[PDB]
């Protein structure tokens, strides 16, 4: 799964079966790392209209 | 893929199911790949 975003520690709890967080419009809010099982929040990199 | 969802809760009412909302989480998913049309339940008998 390919995406561009900042990776941060994820406060939201995930049950063991659960692997991917869901956003409103078909994008992945959070991901659990495959190698080590910790939830990571995904935030899109800062963009501001100029 | 055989999917089993299991939830365990203490039950006050012996006779019937308690009214209430319970969410069942999948314990495991297994690739048995067999067709099942009937099922039976095993009870240990003293």
């Amino acid at each position: 799964l390919t995406g561009t975003g900042v990776l941060t520690e994820s406060n939201k709890k995930f049950l063991p079966f659960q692997q991917f967080g869901r956003d409103i419009a078909d994008t992945t809010d959070a991901v659990r790392d495959p190698q080590t099982l910790e939830i990571l929040d995904i935030t899109p990199c800062s963009f501001g209209g100029v | 893929y055989f999917k089993i969802y299991s939830k365990h809760t203490p039950i006050n009412l012996v006779r019937d199911l308690p009214q209430g909302f319970s969410a069942l989480e999948p314990l495991v998913d297994l690739p048995i790949g067999i067709n099942i049309t009937r099922f039976q339940t095993l009870l240990a008998l003293h």
